[PDB]
């Protein structure tokens, strides 16, 4: 079966750029490739097909070219309205393989996330789970890592990240990233630190506390 | 199969090149497409143009009548046209998933 | 003007067969196959497979063999998709689309989720700061949301009167459960001195819980 490869799975891009997204056969397909752009909810929509062939429609923003193996869909003049996740498909033979996805975001300045920890509710630790909370709020670019400590003990067990789309106003990410461990645990240890890497800083921001401080 | 003195109706679903375009000896280009429809068999519109608004066609297809002859789907067929010297296009189909491929004819 | 009506069962256990349906008007069902695509969230299209309702013929992604068996019906131009055997990973949006070499026509998307948890209201925790607060002009709290099933829940703060500075992430899926967490920030001349509250409505089990964010206090 055939493999589309959409190496880039996310691009970031401002106003008025060029965005070049490239689809690379596992073998040659000659032209028997389409392009789509999708957007939340909604099934997506065809832009290109047969590699060159601009859909009734669409924006002469839009151009697709390539043959063979290597396929480009070009956004001249990008508008804030093509930010979606777009995908190449190939119709050379069965299966109908789909490349694996670019998503395209927003551009703005960097920006530093506000980070506040959050210790296990009262009401939480009736239950013998414990969750500590950090929330790394209005940041970007959306590349960030964060790690947890215990006591000075890196622990990457019970961590769970959620991340919100991109702000359709301010263009920025906010995370909430979770540690749960069993409430005996917890209990046993005094200093919990949430720490995240982030090209804002030479350094990670370290949100930190100590258990039985007030 | 059909009865004497019955044009097919034209294709309605898209076509796709399965190779090149290709220069003859003599300056004629050949077409092999790929159809994705099961409506066949039908007529394959095919032509020159160098205006893609007005569709008027510029040289000459060959293939008298050229027919997807199959009813299932992703048949191939081929087709010749005599292109203008210059720039021009070749375009199969009509309609809104029609494609066009760039050809230059040397002198 | 050519048209894919998508219906099916949204929720199933694992071990369930679903029967999803695409029924076509507008244009000439036996002229183009009817193809199947699966989208799981956050992910990528997956092309399941074809049939071309002039002959039934069937062409499937290996993948999928089995799992999913595609028919047609030319009486009433309809398709139709039997999942069998689902299983948690089976979670995902199924779209039918008119196979064209390049798909104008889809079905609006069904979402079916897999799961063997029963329906459970979530767990609702008020996060105050660490205590002894924090520094600066501004302050978080959180609200904390765990162990409910099935999606979806509405968490408002002040019953939806503070609804700028707040940042409520998606759930993610815990041991079959889902959580989620919500954050709020105002400036700090606001909280504690006027109270702040997480509501959580949970329709599936017609349950709406409040909890008010109150300054811990030492041990
Ligand atoms: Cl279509
Ligand atoms: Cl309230």
């Amino acid at each position: 079966d055939i493999v589309m490869t959409q190496s880039q799975k996310f691009m970031s891009t401002s106003v008025g750029d060029r965005v070049s997204i490239t689809c690379k056969a596992s073998q040659n397909v000659g032209t028997a490739v389409a392009w789509y752009q999708q957007k939340p909810g909604q099934s997506p929509k065809l832009l290109i097909y047969s590699a060159s062939n601009r859909y009734t429609g669409v924006p002469d923003r839009f151009t697709g070219s390539g043959s063979g193996t290597d396929f480009t869909l070009t956004i001249s003049n990008m508008q804030s309205e093509d930010l979606a996740d777009y995908f190449c498909q190939q119709f050379s033979s069965y299966p109908y393989t789909f490349g694996g996805g670019t998503k395209l975001e927003i551009k703005r300045a960097d920006a530093a996330p506000t980070v506040s920890i959050f210790p296990p509710s009262s009401e939480q630790l009736t239950s013998g789970g414990a969750s500590v909370v950090c929330f790394l709020n209005n940041f970007y670019p959306k590349d960030i890592n964060v790690k947890w400590k215990i006591d000075g003990s890196e622990r990457q067990n019970g961590v769970l990240n959620s991340w919100t789309d991109q702000d359709s106003k301010d263009s920025t990410y906010s995370m909430s990233s979770t540690l749960t461990l069993t409430k005996d645990e917890y209990e046993r240890h005094n200093s919990y630190t949430c720490e995240a890497t982030h090209k804002t800083s030479t350094s990670p921001i370290v949100k930190s506390f100590n258990r039985n401080e007030c | 199969m059909r009865l004497k003195g019955v044009s097919y109706s034209l294709c309605t679903a898209a076509f796709t090149f399965t190779k090149i375009p290709a220069e003859t000896l003599h300056g004629t280009v050949t077409v092999e497409v790929q159809y994705a429809g099961t409506d066949g068999p039908c007529k394959v519109p095919a032509q020159m143009a160098v205006d893609m608004q007005t569709l008027t066609p510029v040289g000459r297809l060959i293939t008298a009548n050229p027919v997807i002859t199959e009813s299932t789907e992703n048949s191939k067929m081929m087709l010749e046209l005599d292109p203008p010297f210059g720039d021009s296009y070749i375009v199969i189909g009509v309609g809104e998933k029609k494609i066009t491929h760039h050809w230059h004819r040397s002198g | 003007q050519a048209q894919l009506q998508q219906s099916g069962t949204g929720l199933a256990r694992p071990g369930a067969s679903v029967k999803l349906s695409c029924k076509a008007s507008g244009y000439t069902f036996t002229s183009y196959g009817i193809s199947w695509v699966t989208q799981r969230a956050g992910q990528g299209l997956e092309w399941i497979g074809v049939i071309y309702p002039r002959s039934g013929n069937t062409y499937y992604n290996e993948k999928f063999r089995g799992k999913a068996t595609l028919t047609a019906d030319k009486s009433s131009s309809s398709a139709y998709m039997e999942l069998r055997g689902l299983t948690a990973e089976d979670s995902a949006v199924y779209f039918c689309a008119r196979e064209n070499y390049g798909s104008v026509y889809w079905g609006q998307g069904t979402t079916l989720t897999v799961s063997s948890a029963k329906t459970t209201a979530p767990s609702v925790y008020p996060l105050a700061p660490v205590c002894g607060g924090t520094t600066g002009s501004s302050v978080t709290l959180g609200c904390l949301v765990k162990g409910y099933f099935p999606e979806p829940v509405t968490l408002t703060w002040n019953s939806g009167s503070l609804s700028s500075g707040v940042h409520t992430f998606p759930a993610l899926l815990q041991s079959g459960l889902y959580t989620l967490s919500s954050s709020v920030t105002v400036t700090s001349n606001t909280w504690p001195s006027q109270t702040i509250t997480c509501n959580v409505a949970h329709p599936a089990s017609s349950t709406k819980v409040d909890k008010k964010i109150e300054p811990r206090v030492p041990i």
